RNA sequence: AAGUGUUUAAGGGCGCAUGGUGGAUGCCUUGGCACUGGGAGCCGAUGAAGGACGUAGGAGGCUGCGAUAAGCCUCGGGGAGCUGUCAACCGAGCGUUGAUCCGAGGAUGUCCGAAUGGGGAAACCCGGCACGAGUGAUGUCGUGUCACCAGGCGCUGAAUAUAUAGGCGUCUGGGGGGAACGCGGGGAAGUGAAACAUCUCAGUACCCGUAGGAAGAGAAAACAAAAUGUGAUUCCGUGAGUAGUGG
RNA sequence: UCCGGCUCUACCUGGCUGGAGGGCAGUGAGAAAAUGUUGUGGUUAGCGGAAAUGGCUUGGGAUGGCCUGCCGUAGACGGUGAGAGCCCGGUACGUGAAAACCCGACGUCUGUCUUGAUGGUGUUCCCGAGUAGCAGCGGGCCCGUGGAAUCUGCUGUGAAUCUGCCGGGACCACCCGGUAAGCCUGAAUACUUCCCAGUGACCGAUAGCGGAUUAGUACCGUGAGGGAAUGGUGAAAAGUACCCCGGGAGGGGAGUGAAAGAGUACCUGAAACCGUGCGCUUACAAUCCGUCAGAGCCCUCGACGUGUCGUGGGGUGAUGGCGUGCCUUUUGAAGAAUGAGCCUGCGAGUCAGGGACAUGUCGCGAGGUUAACCCGGGUGGGGUAGCCGCAGCGAAAGCGAGUCUGAAUAGGGCGUAUCCACACAAGAGUGUGUGGUGUAGUGGUGUGUUCUGGACCCGAAGCGGAGUGAUCUACCCAUGGCCAGGGUGAAG
RNA sequence: UCAAACUCCGUGAUAGCUGGUUCUCCCCGAAAUGCAUUUAGGUGCAGCGUCGCAUGUUUCUUGCCGGAGGUAGAGCUACUGG
RNA sequence: GGGGAUAAGCUCCGUGCGUCGAGAGGGAAACAGCCCAGAUCGCCGGCUAAGGCCCCUAAGCGUGUGCUAAGUGGAAAAGGAU
RNA sequence: UUGUGCGCCGAUAAUGUAGCGGGGCUCAAGCACACCGCCGAAGCCGCGGCAGCCAACGUGUUGGCUGGGUAGGGGAGCGUCCUGCAUCCGGUGAAGCCGCCGAGUGAUCGAGUGGUGGAGGGUGUGGGAGUGAGAAUGCAGGCAUGAGUAGCGAUUAGGCAAGUGAGAACCUUGCCCGCCGAAAGACCAAGGGUUCCUGGGCCAGGCCAGUCCGCCCAGGGUGAGUCGGGACCUAAGGCGAGGCCG
RNA sequence: AUACACGGCCCGUACCCCAAACCAACACAGGUGGUCAGGUAGAGAAUACUAAGGCGUACGAGUGAACUAUGGUUAAGGAACU
RNA sequence: ACAAACCAGUGAGAAGCGACUGUUUACUAAAAACACAGGUCCGUGCGAAGUCGCAAGACGAUGUAUACGGACUGACGCCUGC
RNA sequence: UCAACCAUAGACUCGGCGAAAUUGCACUACGAGUAAAGAUGCUCGUUACGCGCGGCAGGACGAAAAGACCCCGGGACCUUCA
RNA sequence: GUGUAAGUGCACAAGGGAGCUUGACUGCGAGACGGACAUGUCGAGCAGGGACGAAAGUCGGGACUAGUGAUCCGGCACCUCU
């Protein structure tokens, strides 16, 4: 009602009318009027520790390696020719399935591009991995340099 | 998110409604009316349910009083002599007897009469 | 924004290890030829809170 | 003879069936809200922002434009329909010799408005000077120009002598607007303190003066504490709701 | 580095000033403009951009379903007659600027050094004056005048130039740091009128901007200023030719349409409300309006037998019994106490914070955790600064499983996680030692209360700031106008 | 409209006051007392409720036992008074 | 028990006193606070409480012995009264 | 004469019996004492269902006890919307709405059905809420009650004929009558702003109707040396170069 | 001085204007300044009637109700009303 | 029945208050209240005093103590005591 | 006293247009009671065919205005040796 | 009679008298009372150093219960604190 434009002054007497007591037409009960208890904007960013986050995204990966979920590749597809085609067939022969997580380089950018398109896949970095993404995925693809990488990155 | 409040609202007015048939005026046709009445109505239900087995066990005995004292007996004496005799016969079954077999609430009637002491003012 | 303490009660009351809070006794800064010294030291030192007023001082100490 | 006995609906009530009003609900949207990432962060006396009045072949509103008036020139783009729209209809036409349309640069740009030739109830009244046109001449028309203040520059230098104030001329500039942010100043009260004045609210709101795209601050007459210490400023987080301050 | 001319004058020797090689920088705070050439550097228009007329079926229509293929650096989002990667705009991706503008680069050009620096020795001069400092009154600093430094305004007074001055929280000494009273200075930082591209566990027409619509409009107000309501036919107007009733409106036939139960009053089309029709009921009756029982009537479903019966269901309700509305607030209301005409919508414990307390849950665990910030087209990875725990007692110095008090080994306070066993003291309530067991917090997150905030919502009279108003009204100023007719009869 | 106009803003002023505060069921279930209060129609704490944790009959009832009282009643030539 | 007129549907206290409050149901004609009794729901089953059993109104114009003549019952004082 | 059990008087308000709840009761249906049965509640019992606490035994059944409830505390849930994920339905007709037939301890449900309708929805598991209204003399819209009720706006007064027209108390024409006549006439200013005129119209407006209109549409209409104003003048007062003050 | 020939600008000008067109939310019994001021009676711009001129102004038709309002008349009495 | 209608003073006595004419609470008070002329007191020696203004400046006043402002009283008569 | 009559405008009737405040409901009786102590709504009785029209105003503690008196709380303005 | 109100007590004396004295102390305080909290109250006993007493023992003000004022702020004295 503070924000509303107007309802600055008193409608009409507090006495005398017989209406109700007024203080402002944009008063909540009002058509036109304030939202008493509404949204504003928030953020909603918990603040999560940092070892509770990679031990989700442990067991999410542990998941998929016991029910062998987990295919490693050394690309996608061959140099600088992107190939949808090619990366569906690949990606066919490794699974069957529809919801894919391939893991690859920021520099592979020829092979991200080629499996890009596919409905059922997203495409994310090592650095990047993530229990959300490794969940949503039936399957999960890493190239061995990202396998490597986030390996790396996790043992010491 | 915003959340426009009629389609969860109107059931229960519905409901009500269509409950609230046959009341006059505004109890049947208005929500707020009568939901008033639905209250009124499920209280009385309630009572009465509870009170329709004392009016039909005044009705059965109001019966059974008749019958027995054209058999020329009281109903007190009647219950009397039928609990001395060992007749857990319930007055439902008892008033049906009265309207559809006299003959056997008159062998009733005698059987109480026999139940009975001699001198029913007396002590025992 | 963060809770403010109350500055008098935490000038007044302390926690010990346990989390007990003691208060300083009142009937001691004057007036004390009449007060025999028997009183003076029942007043002496510093008393556990009681129950009743834990809850109060607790908030106010911690905001 | 005595007794029993339906039958009425002027209208009403309940239910059902069909409708009407009304515009809820559901599903939408040409719109809006909050944000993100970038740009640009000023516009104005070469007359702004914002407007009045007009402007299309046809009445008005919105839009665009400005007596060159839904428009003119050039440079590109684009490519076949077009003559904005409410919103059609009529009547006219244009267009591959490239329209409409898109972008950039220019031109024109009435009148008001800082508004500035003077006046004025803003958008309308009256002009001077120069040049030019037009008239038998006066009238009339057009193009420029003509505010105030400051600062320079040049001439003059009152009472009055020095000389100055001032006056004349010329040149450069300002003037006003703008959502937020900034700097410097001024500065409440409701309120809270369960009263109230200190205090708080709050250096808030509001106001004033000023900017810039950022500002301000800034290169120690600083911090620090005996550590061979750090080494402009600003900002963020902590320190810490601490030390303290406080009817 | 070279040359020249001065260097009062010519003469030997010491400084300056021009020219020349060269550096050094530059449109910058560090001096200032202009100038060109020039960057597949950018912005301001855009352009291209793969792949199904696929079959069958439903349908008005395929963008549905089933089945076939195809592209995919393009399955983003929309549109198209219904969920379209392959129909369209487009998307990924790649191209594109004549001119203007903005960034650069190269140079012209400008400035400066270039007669220059190098490193040493001992005295006089200078190192920012109405300033500092001081006092008085004030402001603001955590600091509310307090012992009140530092900073700072006004008024007075008013110094020193380095063995000088200022600050190091009154002040003095020492020591340290610095060198005021002169100027400039980018980046990190704040913001968005406006422009472009996008996003939303944002609204979806009483919402969301007041404004999807004529919107700051209509309208209100003298004025400042206040301030609305109004969206959807259909896929396509194919927007109902024509005939009939009618003055028309409106309708009926006919037609369009998939549908007119889509007819510019138009998607769906609720309720209140208004009617019409059918069934039942009601005109001897005292009714919180219903409930329980229930006659009779009507309808319906089954059965048998053919209309009476049922494990029945419904609508009506004669009649009998019982029966004092809802809410609020109250000792207590049917209450003759409040509020509500009805329906539909809308309308009130929410959000933020490493907040506080408690609890649950998860992670780790005597450790836990990061904040800002950095890198990531993300939700991820770094980030140890800090925070909470880890030792307490004490006013504190300080001491430390002890410590404070106190003259005390003499008791008490607080603390030594807790428990177990033993031993010794006691039985003034139990203690003291030994051994052992060995201490559980922290950060996320949910929940409930709470703090600061409007803080569950509505509600004053009134306070303040800045402005609008004397076209009403009060008074005044200027300038004009009006006061039929008849009487009385002052001074002079 | 005047015992200090109106408008906007502060501002969603503050109100110990009034009103309102929307779905369900299950279990438990008060108080209207004390103290203090610029307090008395408010509030703090206690009492009373609930939930959780810990303890476990300590509660409560009855019997018996040990106890202190100065009421009822009675008495006053046992006091003070009448 | 105080205050009050040993008045108030008065007021103020006390009472391991009650009920209402926050408690329905039955009785008391009706009638929060009295009596009975503490409602989990259902039943066209039974026994009871308080209170009642001529009809309204369920149950008795009950039995026995007396009393009452005033409709006492189905309001009332000092006091009067073969 | 004593005490007692029943009685009498005292007795005495005002809407209406009205001091048994009523009828009526002494042929007690009144009082006392005994006695006998019965009625009578949501109490108790019986049969059945549910829930809470606890116990036992077994790894979910039985049993016991309990289950009124305001403020209030705790627990468990329904429904609505938006969503992540996974699934499912849908132009062979989703939602919403109206019903039928039903279901659940409750909020409520209906992947049961029809109708209407025309395009998105359901389910499970989590996440988040502008999440539930009957009340605020609440807000907005729509619609009732009063009610086809009051009123239809002065103090002058209308009438007849004829006409027009679908339609006339009201419009037009004529004739009468009546009203004003220091006005209810004529002209200006201010103010309004096209209301003027012609033609046309009649679903809004006009307090009825309406062929009429100050209403709607279109078109037309305002001609100045002398009128009223400016270009002439000044008053009050205003603005106010410079200026002073702040 | 005469004659001839010429220029005389801008705005307003319709219409209502004691009102149905202005201020009054309305076609509102209110308000709105100025100028003309006929006749007969009459002192007169009063008042009555009337001319010129303009209206019949916008819901009507009826009907002997009470009652209300506005006007009128009133026996005898004459403020007894109040 | 002759001012014929319309139009068009009611009058007298006394008291209180206020001298009077006027003004006033627009929208319940028109009055005995306010004002008034008249009176007294006080101030003011002049860009006075007083007032609006921070100041300048302005009114006072284009006035100058027979004037100006403020206060009280309120024609007039008799008076106005401590 | 003491009121009667006449007309007109309404009221009444017909036609036409067409509101309003109010409203929890409703097939809204009376008495004596009872009750938050003044009952259409409860008890016991009494009375009453259903629906309208004109009228009256006793009640609906009638409508209107969140009582102005009183008190409590808070304001405002005013006064003063606060 | 008990310093002083009243009550409870005191004759064993707590009442009256005399002598000596300063315990009308310092550090502490088991345990209790009372208790919303803050307040308040009693306290054996240990030590220090004392008074009285032959000694036992008593003495931390008064026969008891009233004779008083939280906190803030500041003052004074002392203190091996800062």
């Amino acid at each position: 009602r503070g924000e509303v434009s107007g309802g600055g002054k008193k409608p009409y007497r507090q006495k005398g009318t017989g209406r109700a007591r007024q203080g402002s037409t944009r008063a909540p009960q009002f058509t036109g009027g304030g939202t008493v208890h509404g949204p504003k904007p928030r953020d909603y960013s918990q603040r999560t520790p940092k070892k509770m986050i990679a031990a989700a995204l442990r067991g999410a990966l542990s998941d998929r390696a016991r029910n062998d979920r987990i295919h490693a590749v050394t690309e996608l597809v061959e140099g600088q020719t992107p190939s949808t085609k090619s990366a569906k067939t690949f990606l066919g022969t490794l699974t069957e399935n529809k919801k894919v997580l391939v893991v690859i380089g920021r520099t592979d950018e020829v092979g991200a591009k080629s499996v890009r398109n596919l409905p059922g896949v997203h495409v994310i970095s090592p650095d990047q991995l993530n229990t959300y993404d490794v969940l949503n995925a039936d399957d999960v693809v890493f190239s061995v340099e990202a396998l490597n990488a986030y390996i790396s990155a996790n043992s010491k | 998110a915003r959340v426009k409040r009629a389609l969860n609202a109107q059931k229960k007015r519905r409901t009500v409604l269509k409950a609230s048939k046959g009341y006059r005026g505004q109890r049947s046709r208005l929500y707020r009316k009568a939901k008033e009445q639905q209250l009124h109505s499920l209280t009385y239900a309630y009572r009465d349910r509870r009170a329709r087995k004392g009016e039909f066990r005044k009705l059965w005995i109001s019966r059974i009083n008749a019958a027995a004292r054209a058999n020329d007996i009281t109903y007190n004496r009647l219950i009397q002599g039928l609990k001395a005799a060992g007749v857990e016969v319930d007055r439902k079954n008892l008033a049906e007897l009265a309207v559809s077999d006299p003959a056997a609430f008159t062998a009733l009637v005698d059987v109480a009469r026999a139940a009975l002491p001699e001198d029913v003012n007396a002590p025992s | 924004p963060k809770a403010k303490t109350h500055s008098g009660a935490s000038k007044r009351f302390r926690r010990t290890g346990t989390g007990k809070i003691v208060r300083q006794k009142a009937n001691r800064r004057h007036l004390l030829e009449h007060k025999p010294t028997k009183r003076t030291r029942r007043l002496d030192g510093r008393t556990t809170v009681s129950a009743a007023d834990n809850s109060r001082i607790n908030k106010l100490l911690n905001g």
